[PDB]
C-alpha cells in the first residue's frame, strides 16, 4: 500500500486543507474593475477610500471587504486580458463631464465596448459621474451642442446632467439582466462609499436570489 | 369505495418520485460544484429520496389493509427509517427557509460567515433532532399478532397490570401526538411562513421586480407545503386529542377512516419537492441538460 | 525614425538566410516521422501496456 | 521619411525566393500514406483542488511532476502518478497568465498582469518555496515563460517585445523587438538556440537567442496567434489562431506545409502541442474540447472531450505516455 | 538549519522528566520530527515519531506506553515525556527533522544531543566491526536486511548515516542510490532487494567513524549494529 507514501497523502491533505481555507477567505471579499477613459477622476475616487503593471487597493466599510483593481497603466489590447476579471462582482466605471477639450465620444464609445460585452452579461456597472463642479461652471459660457449638435433643450445644469445621464444609460442593449448605478460625485463629496456600498449589497442580493431560483 | 385512490396516489408518489430525486442526487451533488444551496438541495434529495425508496413496503401494508408482511427487522427498520426521514425532510425545508430567509435580509453577514464548512457542521442539527424525535419508534414499535397482525405500538416492557398498562399507553400515545403536532408542523410552518413573508417584503420594496417569477415560485413553495401537509397534521391531532374517548367508544369513526387518503397526500410531498427547490434553476436545469 | 532602421537591417538579414529546396526538407521530415512512428507510445500500444498512470 | 519604399521592396523579394523555393507540396509527397487511425483517449487522473480557471502547465523533464497556475493565487506542483501535491506556492498577484518549470527541477517560472517573472526555488535548507529574484523592466504583461537553463529565461510580453533575461544579475541582456502586435507564446527549441513567438500581428517570428535580432518572419494567417509549439526534430512549429485554424511550417524551406481546418469548428485555439514522434498534432480549443490532428494526413484523427468550460493549457510529457489538458472548469486532466 | 535540545542530567529510576528541542531556522510546522537514542558504545534505535500536524504518531515497542510526545508549532518546540525511567535507557538522545514528498531526503538534520544517565520486525545486521584503511584508495562496506526492501512502487527504502568521532551523524545516500546535499561526489550506494553495498571512492582524513545502516519501509525503524573505519 505505502511505506511513506502514507506521509506523501497526509501532506497533500492537509495542503489541501489550507487550500479550502485560504479560498474560503479570499471569497469573502468582493471584488470590482476600475475602468477609465482618459484624465477622468478614477485617481480621484481611489483617493476616497478609507485604508508598474495593475494596482490593487483593499479597503473595508461596514463590516465588508473590499478589492478594487485598477488598470490603465496596462497599455495594450483590451480583447486578450479584458476575460480575467469574468467574475467580477460590479465595474465601477468613471468619465469627465468636462471632457469636451478631448481630441468624450471616446468615452461614450469606450462604455459601448465593456457594458455590451461578452463577458460581462450580468454584471452591474456603477457609473461615477465626475467634475460636476466643472461642468457647472462651463456650461454657463458654452453650449452642449458641441458634444451633440442635435440636442434639443435648455442650457441648465440639472437638464443637462439628465441628458448626459440618458446619453450614457441608453447605450446598454441588455437591459434585462443588468443594472446601470449612476451618481453625480464631486471632489468633495464624501459619499461616494456609501453608494458604492449600496450598489454591492444591491448585486449581492441579486445573485444570492438568482442562485436560490426564486429570480 | 375509492379507497384505492390513497394507494393510487402512492404509486405516483414512488415513480415521479424517485425518477425525480434520482436526477438530483446526481446532477447536484456529483456533476457540480459543491457550493451552500446545492448541498442544502442535497440533503433534501437524499432524505426525500429514502422516503420514496422505503415507501413501496408501506404502499403494499396499506393495499392489504394494515396487517404487515413483513418480518419483524423489516417492520423495525422500515418504520424507523420512514420516520426519520420524513421529520428530517420537514426540518430540512425549515434549514433552507432559513438559510434564505438570512442570505435576503442580512447580505453582509451573509458573505461574512457561511462557507461550505460551515453548512457542513450546522447542517447535522436537524437530522439529529429527527433522530432523538424518532426514538420511541425503537422502544414502543413492534410486531403484534392477533390469535386470529398490524404493527402497532404493544406494551410489555411496562405492560404488567393490564389494568395500569392502558394508562401508560395512552400516556405514551398523547405525548406522541400533541409533541408531532408542535414540532413537525407548528415551527416549521411558522419558520416558513415568516421567512418567506420576509423576503418577499424586502424584494417587493426595494425594486427586483422583473417578472412574476419571484413571487411565484415563493407562492408556490408556501402553498405545496401548507396544502400538503395541513390535512395530516389535522387529523392526526384530533386523533391523539380523541384517544380517550376512541380507544373506548369509538365515537367518532370518520376520523380513523380518513387516515390513509390523507397520508397520501402528506406523502406526496416528498415526490413534488424537488421539482419544486431545485428544477427552477436555470443553472441546474443547463447542467443536467447538457450531461444527458 | 529609428526603428526604421532595425526594420531594414532585419529585413536585410532575413534576405540572406540560406533557404533549401522544399523537396530535400519534406523528405527528410517524412523520413524522421516514419523512423519514429515505431516509438510512440500515443500510437503503438505495445509500449502502453505498464501504463503507469493507470 | 521614405524608408517604406525600401522596406516593402525587400518584403516583395523576400515573398519572390519564397515562391522560388515552393517546388514541391506536403499535400502531393503524402499521397500514399496510411492514415493514423482513429485513437481513443480516457481520463486516468483528474488532478481536482483548484477554485478557479486554470491558465497555464507545464511538464517537468522527469515526465512525472507538473506544475499549473490559477487565478486562485496558488501555483500547485502535482504528482501525476498518485495525484497527491507536493507544493503549494502562494503568489504576491492573484493574476497569472503563464507558467514554466525548469529543465533541472529546480526552479519554476510564474508571471501575469503584474507583468513580473518571478522566479521561485523549490529546493532549499528550509522546506518552504521561496522567491529568488523578480525580473522587471517590461511594460506590459506576461504571456509566456520558458527556460533555457537554471541560469536563463526567456520571456514574452504584450510590449510587442520578448527578452532574454539572466536570473543571476536580474538584467536584460537582449530584447528582441522586430515585432508588431502583442506576443501571446513562446516555444524553445530542443537544442536551445533559436526560439519562435507568435503574436496578435498574425505572424509568427522566429529568432536568434546570440545575434539577438529575427532571422525569418511568417505571414500566413487571417488573425492573432495563440499558441506555437516546435516540432521535435528541430525544424518546424505549428501554430494556432483565433480563426479556428492551425499551421504547420518548416524553417529550412521558409514556407508552409499543411492546414488543420474543418467546418464544424468556429472557435480558438487555445494551445498547441505535439506527440514524440511528430505524428500526431494535439489542439485544446476554445469550444470545450480538445482535438487530435495527424500531422501529415491532415484529417482529424480524435477527440478529447471531458470537460465543462474552455480547455486553457495542454501539454505533452517527454517520455511520451501523457498528456495533460487543463481547462477554466478549476480541473486538470490527465489522459493516456 | 540549526536544533538544539535540553533536559538531560540525572534521574532517579521510576521517575520522570521532560525532553525540549528547540527549531530556529527552518519551516519548523511542515516538518515532522522525530526522535532516536544512543546507548554508550552502542549503535542506534528508533524510539518515536510525529508528523506534520500531529496527525499521526507511533512509538517503539520498548518504550511503548510509558513515552508520550507532542509539539509546539507556533514556538517551534519539540517535546518528549520521560514517564517511569527504566535501566535499559541511559542513552545521549537526538533530535531528526525529516519531510516527505516526491523526491525529499528525509533526515536531512540531525541535532547535537543530550545525555539522559538513570542510574516481528526487520533485522538489519552490518555483521562487521571495523576495517583497516589508509586514506587515498576505495572501500567498501556491507548491509543485509531480513525482508527485501524493494517496495513495489518503485524505490527501496535505504539510507546510510556517517557518524565523526563526537559528533552527531549525517546523512550519506537515501534510496540506495541518490547523494545528499552538501555531500562530496565520491560516495555512492548499490545493491539488490536484501543485499547492500556503500563505497567511498577515495578515503579523505574526514571520513574516519562509524557507519550506519537503516530501513524505512516497515515503520518501526530498526538500524545497524555498527561498522568502524578506524584508520
Ligand atoms: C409523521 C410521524 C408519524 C407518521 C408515521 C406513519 C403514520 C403513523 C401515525 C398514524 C396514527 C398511528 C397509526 C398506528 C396505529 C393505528 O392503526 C391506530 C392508531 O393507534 N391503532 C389502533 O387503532 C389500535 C387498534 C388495534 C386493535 C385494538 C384491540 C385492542 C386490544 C388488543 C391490543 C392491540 C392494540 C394495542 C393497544 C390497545
Amino acid at each position: 500500500l505505502s511505506a511513506e507514501d502514507k506521509a506523501a497523502v497526509e501532506r497533500s491533505k492537509m495542503i489541501d486543507r489550507n487550500l479550502r481555507e485560504d479560498g474560503e477567505k479570499a471569497a469573502r471579499e468582493v471584488k470590482l474593475l476600475l475602468l477609465g477613459a482618459g484624465e477622468s477622476g478614477k485617481s480621484t475616487i481611489v483617493k476616497q477610500m478609507k485604508i508598474t503593471g495593475i494596482v490593487e487597493t483593499h479597503f473595508t466599510f461596514k463590516d465588508l471587504h473590499f478589492k478594487m483593481f485598477d488598470v490603465g497603466g496596462q497599455r495594450s489590447e483590451r480583447k486578450k486580458w479584458i476575460h480575467c476579471f469574468e467574475g467580477v462582482t460590479a465595474i465601477i466605471f468613471c468619465v469627465a463631464l468636462s471632457d469636451y477639450d478631448l481630441v468624450m465620444h471616446e468615452s461614450m464609445k469606450l462604455f459601448d465596448s465593456i457594458c455590451n460585452n461578452k463577458w460581462f452579461t450580468d454584471t452591474s456597472i456603477i457609473l461615477f459621474l465626475n467634475k460636476k463642479d466643472l461642468f457647472e461652471e462651463k456650461i454657463k459660457k458654452s453650449p452642449l451642442t458641441i458634444c451633440y449638435p442635435e440636442y434639443a433643450g435648455s442650457n441648465t445644469y440639472e437638464e443637462a446632467a439628465a441628458y448626459i445621464q440618458c446619453q450614457f444609460e441608453d447605450l446598454n442593449k441588455r437591459k434585462d439582466t443588468k443594472e446601470i448605478y449612476t451618481h453625480f460625485t464631486c471632489a468633495t463629496d464624501t459619499k461616494n462609499v456609501q453608494f458604492v456600498f449600496d450598489a454591492v449589497t444591491d448585486v449581492i442580493i441579486k445573485n444570492n436570489l438568482k442562485d436560490c431560483g426564486l429570480f | 369505495v375509492l379507497r384505492i385512490l390513497p394507494l393510487v396516489v402512492l404509486g405516483v408518489t414512488f415513480v415521479l418520485g424517485v425518477l425525480g430525486n434520482g436526477l438530483v442526487i446526481w446532477v447536484a451533488g456529483f456533476r457540480m460544484t459543491r457550493t451552500v444551496t446545492t448541498i442544502c438541495y442535497l440533503n433534501l434529495a437524499l432524505a426525500d429520496f429514502s422516503f420514496t425508496a422505503t415507501l413501496p413496503f408501506l404502499i403494499v401494508s396499506m393495499a392489504m389493509g394494515e396487517k404487515w408482511p413483513f418480518g419483524w427487522f423489516l417492520c423495525k427498520l422500515i418504520h424507523i427509517v420512514v420516520d426519520i426521514n420524513l421529520f428530517g425532510s420537514v426540518f430540512l425545508i425549515g434549514f433552507i427557509a432559513l438559510d434564505r430567509c438570512i442570505c435576503v435580509l442580512h447580505p453582509v453577514w451573509a458573505q461574512n460567515h457561511r462557507t461550505v464548512s460551515l453548512a457542513m457542521k450546522v447542517i447535522v442539527g436537524p437530522w439529529i433532532l429527527a433522530l432523538v424525535l424518532t426514538l420511541p419508534v425503537f422502544l414502543f414499535l413492534t410486531t403484534v399478532t392477533i390469535p386470529n397482525t398490524y404493527c402497532t405500538f404493544n406494551f410489555a416492557s411496562w405492560g404488567g397490570t393490564p389494568e395500569e398498562r392502558l394508562k401508560v399507553a395512552i400516556t405514551m400515545l398523547t405525548a406522541r401526538g400533541i409533541i408531532r403536532f408542535v414540532i413537525g408542523f407548528s415551527l416549521p410552518m411558522s419558520i416558513v411562513a415568516i421567512c418567506y413573508g420576509l423576503i418577499a417584503a424586502k424584494i417587493h420594496k426595494k425594486g427586483m421586480i422583473k417578472s412574476s417569477r419571484p413571487l411565484r415560485v415563493l407562492t408556490a413553495v408556501v402553498a405545496s407545503f401548507f396544502i400538503c401537509w395541513f390535512p395530516f397534521q389535522l387529523v392526526a391531532l384530533l386523533g391523539t386529542v380523541w384517544l380517550k374517548e376512541m380507544l373506548f367508544y369509538g365515537k367518532y369513526k370518520i376520523i380513523d377512516i380518513l387516515v390513509n387518503p390523507t397520508s397520501s397526500l402528506a406523502f406526496f410531498n416528498s415526490c413534488l419537492n424537488p421539482m419544486l427547490y431545485v428544477f427552477v434553476g436555470q443553472d441546474f436545469r443547463e447542467r443536467l441538460i447538457h450531461s444527458l | 525614425i529609428a526603428q526604421a532602421r532595425k526594420l531594414v537591417e532585419q529585413l536585410k538579414m532575413e534576405a540572406n538566410i540560406d533557404r533549401i529546396k522544399v523537396s530535400k526538407a519534406a523528405a527528410d521530415l517524412m523520413a524522421y516521422c516514419e523512423a519514429h512512428a515505431k516509438e510512440d507510445p500515443l500510437l503503438t500500444p505495445v509500449p502502453a501496456s505498464e501504463n503507469p498512470f493507470r | 521619411d521614405q524608408l517604406r519604399q525600401e522596406a516593402e521592396q525587400l518584403k516583395n523579394q523576400i515573398r519572390d525566393a519564397r515562391k522560388a523555393c515552393a517546388d514541391a507540396t506536403l499535400s502531393q509527397i503524402t499521397n500514399n500514406i496510411d492514415p493514423v487511425g482513429r485513437i481513443q483517449m480516457r481520463t486516468r487522473r483528474t488532478l481536482r483542488g483548484h477554485l478557479a480557471k486554470i491558465y497555464a502547465m507545464h511538464w517537468g523533464t522527469d515526465s512525472r511532476l507538473l506544475v499549473s497556475a490559477s487565478q486562485d493565487g496558488k501555483l500547485i506542483i502535482w504528482d501525476s502518478y498518485t495525484t497527491n501535491k507536493v507544493h503549494a506556492i502562494p503568489l504576491r498577484s492573484s493574476w497569472v497568465m503563464t507558467c514554466a518549470y525548469a529543465p533541472s527541477g529546480n526552479y519554476v517560472a510564474c508571471g501575469g498582469l503584474d507583468n513580473i517573472c518571478s522566479i521561485y526555488n523549490l529546493k532549499t535548507r528550509e522546506g518552504n518555496v521561496r522567491v529568488s529574484r523578480e525580473l522587471a523592466g517590461h511594460t506590459g504583461y506576461l504571456s509566456c515563460c520558458r527556460f533555457l537553463d537554471d541560469n536563463q529565461i526567456v520571456t514574452s510580453s504584450g510590449d510587442t517585445t520578448c527578452a532574454l533575461w539572466d536570473i543571476e544579475t536580474g538584467q536584460q541582456t537582449t530584447t528582441f523587438t522586430g515585432h508588431t502586435g502583442d506576443v501571446m507564446s513562446l516555444s524553445l527549441a530542443p537544442d536551445t538556440r533559436l526560439f519562435v513567438s507568435g503574436a496578435c500581428d498574425a505572424s509568427a517570428k522566429l529568432w536568434d537567442v546570440r545575434e539577438g535580432m529575427c532571422r525569418q518572419t511568417f505571414t500566413g494567417h487571417e488573425s492573432d496567434i495563440n499558441a506555437i509549439c516546435f516540432f521535435p526534430n528541430g525544424n518546424a512549429f505549428a501554430t494556432g489562431s483565433d480563426d479556428a485554424t492551425c499551421r504547420l511550417f518548416d524553417l529550412r524551406a521558409d514556407q508552409e506545409l499543411m492546414t488543420y481546418s474543418h467546418d464544424n469548428i468556429i472557435c480558438g485555439i487555445t494551445s498547441v502541442s505535439f506527440s514524440k514522434s511528430g505524428r500526431l498534432l494535439l489542439a485544446g480549443y476554445d469550444d470545450f474540447n480538445c482535438n487530435v490532428w495527424d500531422a501529415l494526413k491532415a484529417d482529424r484523427a480524435g477527440v478529447l472531450a471531458g470537460h465543462d468550460n474552455r480547455v486553457s493549457c495542454l501539454g505533452v510529457t517527454d517520455d511520451g505516455m501523457a498528456v495533460a489538458t487543463g481547462s477554466w472548469d478549476s480541473f486538470l486532466k490527465i489522459w493516456n | 538549519v540549526q536544533l538544539v535540545e535540553s533536559g538531560g542530567g540525572l534521574v532517579q529510576p521510576g521517575g520522570s522528566r521532560k525532553l525540549s528541542c528547540s527549531a530556529s531556522g527552518f519551516a519548523f510546522s511542515s516538518f515532522g520530527m522525530h526522535w532516536v537514542r544512543q546507548a554508550p558504545e552502542k549503535g542506534l534505535e528508533w524510539v518515536a515519531y510525529i508528523s506534520s500536524g500531529s496527525g499521526t504518531i507511533y512509538y517503539a515497542d520498548t518504550v511503548k506506553g510509558r513515552f508520550t510526545i507532542s509539539r509546539d508549532d507556533p514556538k517551534n518546540t519539540l517535546f518528549l515525556q520521560m514517564t517511569s525511567l527504566r535501566s535499559e535507557d541511559t542513552a545521549m538522545y537526538y533530535c531528526v527533522r525529516s519531510i516527505y514528498y516526491y523526491g525529499s531526503s528525509p533526515f536531512d538534520f540531525w541535532g547535537q544531543g543530550t545525555t539522559l544517565t538513570v542510574s516481528a520486525d526487520i533485522v538489519m545486521t552490518q555483521a562487521t566491526s571495523s576495517v583497516p584503511v589508509t586514506p587515498g584508495e576505495s572501500v567498501s562496506i556491507s548491509c543485509r536486511s531480513s525482508k527485501s526492501l524493494l517496495h513495489s512502487n518503485g524505490n527501496t527504502y535505504l539510507y546510510w548515516f556517517l557518524q565523526r568521532p563526537g559528533q552527531s551523524p549525517q546523512l550519506l545516500i537515501y534510496r540506495m542510490s541518490n547523494l545528499a546535499s552538501g555531500v562530496p561526489d565520491r560516495f555512492s550506494g548499490s545493491g539488490s532487494g536484501t543485499a547492500f553495498t556503500l563505497t567511498i571512492s577515495r578515503l579523505e582524513a574526514e571520513d574516519v567513524g562509524v557507519y550506519y545502516c537503516m530501513q524505512h519501509l516497515e515503520y518501526p525503524l530498526t538500524f545497524g549494529a555498527g561498522t568502524k573505519l578506524e584508520l
